[PDB]
RNA sequence: AGGGGAUCGAAGAUGAUCAGAUACCGUCGUAGUCUUAACCAUAAACUAUGCCGACUAGGGAUCGGGUGGUGUUUUUUUAAUGACCCACUCGGCACCUUACGAGAAAUCAAAGUCUUUGGGUUCUGGGGGGAGUAUGGUCGCAAGGCUGAAACUUAAAGGAAUUG
């Protein structure tokens, strides 16, 4: 039935907003039915940044760390473990945590 | 638009009576519903009601005593012939003691007893009970 | 024998309360199917249904047995009880029971002039669970009950003699007419009409002033 | 089936009759 | 009507400015608004001890109506008011349940905590939504004490005090348990005060 | 693995609740009083059952826990609970309240020592 | 709370609600009396001035309008009329 | 509200209205376009003589199984051919 | 309720909330009747006089028990400003 | 019809997979995707909730406008003035609790004020198939769109929730 109050979609009054590819299957969603991921992770390990440091001239380094938005269909997302299948109360629960 | 004015007006006041307001609001405040609340004054179905005349036919405010339980109109007036009166109040009548229904009527507006009883008929306004 | 455990069992027990009426012009809550037995001694019963109902388990369709009993004498009292019980007696025993703790009053009006005795019901009512709706129209004297054969009988033990219902909804189903029909009779004393209207002291409680008897501490 | 395929299998059914159809016509 | 003798003194008024009984949290229900004066410049609501006061001795003249002390229900959830409850039961019947209410006290005959209660009081309806629930089905009245704040469905006697001062809870408690003794009987005239500071209805850790 | 079930918590919960003043905190010295006055049909059980006697009343002593209820405490607590003074705090020994408990006072036509101390508009 | 002095309700609430949902539509706006150092004649200007607005005797501006009341003129002596 | 024209003059709307949805009746609809008395063996008969060809055996609907003994008959009124079943047991060694 | 020669033939005469006048149900276990004391000389509650309050369990529902009881005490002197009509 | 023609890509071709794979996977690749001017007039064109009107409960944010503060904040330290915070209000997209109420329920602050049945008004449905089919008309370059049955056939499809 009417599973969700609102369908999939963070969208209510337009129509339309934009298609977007999947980072995995490359299929057109909706940006904001989109699961998105502000993926926050450095180019190196978390143990790798001792090498880095002992094998720099510089030694107040500045530990860059790159950005990038996984922009997932749900398709992806479930089978990627990104996002998990939920309560039917507990679906309404918003909370990032 | 308002298609009816005493139509908003018995919805007004079953909305706030079913809500057990001791007072409610009704607008654009013409004399229909000011005569339609006359009649329910003198049944005591309703309290002291002020009415308040600004200049763009004001409004008015209704102290209901909790007293009334369903008034409501029929829409749009139907015209009734008095051998089919009482045809109409079974239909809407909880009872034939108690509860009325309003007849415009060349002589006046009136509840049907009385309208029975001084023998002339019209279009329905509405039902108080 | 029978202890009590609420106050108003063992205020019954003092055998101060005498009048059912009086529990319903109070609302009091009943808990002891007892409390009726003694304060309505000529109330009787029947059974409506007999349904079995199972639940489809591991194990299989453990068929459980839900019937439905109404109860209360043609003195203007009835109560309609439903209970699933495993075994098919004991789900009468059972049912009965809780009908006797849901016990409820009828207002008993007249269809015209105030003539006689009361016969009918004073208003059409509103009753609706599920999506069957049961619409009790007052009926002149002498009409007869006009009803489902299951409903009618529900009447006859509320001792109304005549009435018109004008059931909607899904009335092939008996649990949800039986109980519109129960939500409907009861609907009697909700409504309210003009003689009604003048103010009444509030009489107080008889549960204060028969007041504390036992359970003394 | 969808009900899209059904329509469709009908449309190319409709699409032969009338060729069909006209072609005697 | 009522007595000359329920003024509140300045003694115990600054008692109640140093209690924190007035100054609620920062937002009111609508059903609340006539029990607040104002709010204050940092966006802080404030109850007035006119109404509460009033309102106090409206609940016990309501607890006095009940003629055995012993068939009224206190109920607290929360040790920011489990020991005034309990020692508020420690000046006259009031059947008390501390914490857990162990629904179906009032119906469900069969618990062994099953209470027939004729009035219940209720330090918070927010902790303690489920009781106020269970009058409900046992036609029981209710004396809350509200926060401006708290929801106010099915309680009768909303006294309006501060449920986060720790002052607040128990002298609100050290009122209500005081002014039902004095219509309880055998308490002498209001001339002069209590034994000791009113310190002592207040839990402290540990 | 040694946690104990049910039933040993049952009849373990009724003994402190009826002899709490004969339990002693020794094991062997409750172990043996658990014969005459319980029915405990095998010896292994007739030690489990003082085996949480011993836990149970070891706390029951340092301050009462919840779920225990017995005479004494109830006695004990109702010693707290008749503490009634002849007066109380709330008195005339000095309304001290913004305007508004000036117009308190005259609404229904009554005498009232007002003594107003102005709340913050 | 469903038993409300609607007639006569404090001046809380006047201010508080909008003009339209008051108990009788009166205007909420004004007209002032305003005056600037280097004329001789008075000026009344609507609060909310909905245009440019000039001295007759000595051409000069006074305030100019915006959506709601009027961003008055610098060196502009008002009063409320 | 209820979707329907209620003011005092608008009849006409009405009656149209209801001309229209009538015909989504299944009986009324059979008697306005006369099926029974055009398309169908019987012209609004009860009963009609006929003269059986063939005797049929008919593999009954499941969840059944069985023969159903049926004949096919040519009825005299307008020339068609059904098949008609015989009641009682028998009655096919009762019928040539 | 009663008949033509009077002799009222009715189970019992229903109250009404105080607060709404609504009729009061047979059921309507959340419907509640306060009862509250009469004070005498030197503030002391005396048993055997007390007025009676009813409220309707709808009443109750909405959460206005607390105001329409100010409006149910405020016009009998048990509390002098609480209930504000104006506001 | 003309221009444009990078990517992707119906069709098609290929190499894998399976038993078959003319499908999913990979590579290439046509129409197409873009534009100018016309056509068609359709979608799960959906918030599956016609449009207008009033009323009924509270709240919070957000967008846009407006109002007030000797509030914060902008070179000058109440000066040449936007952003912000406060108390609001109007309108909007919506949202959280509660169900008074409704509903078959899921759920709905509107799907509420509907058996206590009537504010006005438009359209549509009458078991499922057949079937949005045949025919007929009209529109269209066509694709097809709109209107739209019947015969015959079945006792059920279907909705929402429960348990397995």
């Amino acid at each position: 039935p009417k599973k969700r109050a609102s369908n999939g979609r963070n969208k209510k009054g337009r129509g339309h907003v934009k298609p977007v590819r999947c980072v995995n299957c490359s299929k057109s969603i909706p940006k904001d039915k989109a699961i998105k991921r502000m993926a926050i992770r450095n180019i190196v390990e978390a143990a790798a940044v001792r090498d880095l440091s002992e094998a720099s001239v510089y030694p107040e380094y500045a530990l860059p760390k790159t950005y990038n938005k996984l922009h997932y269909c749900v398709s992806c997302a479930i089978h990627a473990r990104i996002v998990r299948v939920r309560s039917r109360e507990d679906r309404k629960n918003r909370a990032p945590p | 638009t308002r298609s009816s004015v005493l139509a908003d007006a018995l919805n007004a006041i079953n909305n706030a009576e079913k809500t057990g307001k001791r007072q409610v609001l009704i607008r654009p405040s013409s004399k229909v519903i000011i005569k339609f609340l006359q009649v329910m004054q003198k049944h005591g179905y309703i309290g002291e009601f002020e009415y308040i005349d600004d200049h763009r036919s004001g409004k008015i405010v209704v102290q209901l005593n909790g007293r009334l339980n369903k008034c409501g109109v029929i829409s749009p007036r139907f015209n009734v012939k008095i051998g089919d009166i009482e045809k109409w109040t079974a239909n809407l009548l909880p009872a034939r003691q108690f509860g009325y229904v309003i007849l415009t009527t060349s002589a006046g507006i009136m509840d049907h007893e009385e309208a029975r009883r001084k023998h002339v008929s019209g279009k329905i306004l509405g039902f108080v009970y | 024998g029978w202890v009590p455990v609420t106050k108003l069992g063992r205020l019954v027990k003092a055998g101060k309360i005498t009048t059912i009426e009086e529990i319903f012009l109070h609302s009091l809550p009943v808990k002891e199917f007892q409390i009726i037995d003694t304060l309505l001694p000529g109330l009787q019963d029947e059974v409506m249904n007999i349904k079995p109902v199972q639940k489809q388990t591991r194990a299989g369709q453990r068929t459980r047995f839900k019937a439905v009993v109404v109860v209360g004498d043609s003195n203007g009292h009835v109560g309609l009880g439903i209970k699933t019980a495993k075994e098919v007696a004991g789900a009468i025993r059972a049912g009965i029971i809780i009908a006797k703790l849901s016990v409820i009053p009828i207002r008993r009006g007249y269809w015209g002039t105030n003539l006689g005795q009361p016969h009918s019901l004073a208003t059409k009512t509103t009753g609706k669970c599920g999506s069957v709706t049961v619409r009790l129209i007052p009926a002149p004297r002498g009409s007869g009950i006009v009803a489902s054969p299951a409903v009618k009988k529900l009447l006859q033990l509320a001792g109304v003699e005549d009435v018109y219902t004008q059931s909607n909804g899904k009335t092939r189903t008996l649990e949800n007419t039986l109980k519109a029909a129960f939500v409907a009779i009861g609907n009697t004393y909700g409504f309210l009409t003009p003689n009604l209207w003048a103010e009444q002291p509030l009489p107080v409680s008889p549960l204060d002033i028969y007041s504390d008897e036992a359970s003394a501490q | 089936m969808r009900a899209k395929w059904r329509k469709k299998r009908t449309r190319r059914l409709k699409r032969k009759r009338r060729k069909v159809r006209a072609r005697s016509k | 009507s009522l007595p000359a003798t329920f003024d509140l003194t300045p003694e115990d008024a600054q008692l109640l400015l140093a209690a924190n009984t007035h100054l609620g949290a920062r937002n009111v229900q609508v059903h609340q608004e006539p029990y607040v004066f104002n709010a204050r410049p940092d966006g802080v609501h404030v109850i007035n001890v006119g109404k509460t006061w009033e309102k106090l001795v409206l609940a016990a003249r309501i607890i006095a109506a009940i003629p055995n002390p012993e068939d009224v229900v206190a109920i607290s959830s929360r040790t920011f008011g489990q020991r005034a409850v309990l020692k508020f039961a420690a000046h006259t019947g009031a059947t008390p349940i501390a914490g857990r209410f162990t629904p179906g006290s009032f119906t469900n005959y069969i618990t062994r905590s099953f209470k027939e209660p004729r009035l219940v009081i209720v330090t918070d309806p927010r902790s303690d939504a489920q009781a106020i629930k269970e009058a409900s089905y046992v036609n029981i009245p209710v004396i809350a004490l509200t926060d401006l704040d708290s929801p106010s469905e099915f309680v009768d006697v909303a006294i309006p005090c501060n449920n986060r001062g720790k002052h607040s809870i128990g002298l609100i408690w050290y009122l209500l348990a005081r002014e039902v003794l004095r219509l309880r009987g055998a308490l002498v005239d209001r001339t002069q005060p209590w034994s000791i500071m009113p310190d002592l209805y207040f839990y402290r850790d540990p | 693995g040694r946690v104990r079930t049910k039933t040993v918590k049952r009849a373990s919960k009724a003994l402190i609740e009826r002899y709490y003043p004969k339990l002693t905190l020794d094991f062997q010295t409750n172990k043996r009083l658990c014969d005459e006055i319980a029915t405990i049909q095998s010896k292994r059980l007739r030690n489990k059952i003082a085996g949480y006697t011993t836990h149970l009343m070891k706390r029951i002593q340092k301050g009462p826990v919840r779920g225990i209820s017995f005479k004494l405490q109830e006695e004990e607590r109702e010693r707290k609970d008749q503490y009634v003074p002849e007066v109380s705090a709330l008195d005339l020994s000095r309304l001290n309240v913004d305007n508004q408990t000036s117009d308190l006072v005259k609404s229904l036509g009554l005498k009232l020592p007002l003594s107003v101390i102005n709340v913050s508009a | 709370v469903l038993v409300q002095d609607l007639l006569h309700p404090t001046a809380a609430s006047e201010a508080r609600k909008h003009k339209l949902k008051t108990l009788v539509q009166g205007p909420r706006s004004y007209f002032l009396d305003v005056k600037c150092p280097g004329c001789l004649n008075i000026t009344t200007v609507f609060s909310h001035a909905q245009t440019a607005v000039t001295c007759e005797s000595c051409s000069t501006i006074l305030c100019t309008p915006t959506g709601g009341k009027a961003k008055l003129s610098e060196g502009t002596s008002f009063r409320r009329k | 509200g209820k979707g329907k024209p209620r003011g005092l003059n608008s009849a006409r709307k009405l009656r149209v209205h209801r001309r229209n949805n009538r015909w989504a009746e299944n009986n009324y609809k059979k008697r306005l376009l006369g099926t029974a008395f055009k398309s169908s063996p019987f012209g609004g008969s009860s009963h009609a003589k006929g003269i059986v060809l063939e005797k049929l055996g008919i593999e009954s609907k499941q969840p059944n199984s069985a023969i159903r003994k049926c004949v096919r008959v040519q009825l005299i009124k307008n020339g068609k051919k059904v098949t008609a079943f015989v009641p009682n047991d028998g009655c096919l060694n009762f019928v040539d | 309720m009663e008949n033509d020669k009077g002799q009222l033939v009715e189970l019992y005469v229903p109250r009404k909330c105080s607060a709404t006048n609504r009729i009061i149900k047979a059921d309507d276990h959340a419907s509640v009747q306060i009862n509250v004391a009469k004070v005498d000389e030197e503030g002391r509650a005396i048993p055997g006089e007390y007025v009676t309050y009813a409220l309707s369990g709808y009443v109750r529902s909405r959460g206005e028990s607390d105001d329409s009881l100010n409006r149910l005490a405020q016009n009998d002197g048990l509390l002098k400003n609480v209930w504000s009509y104006s506001r």
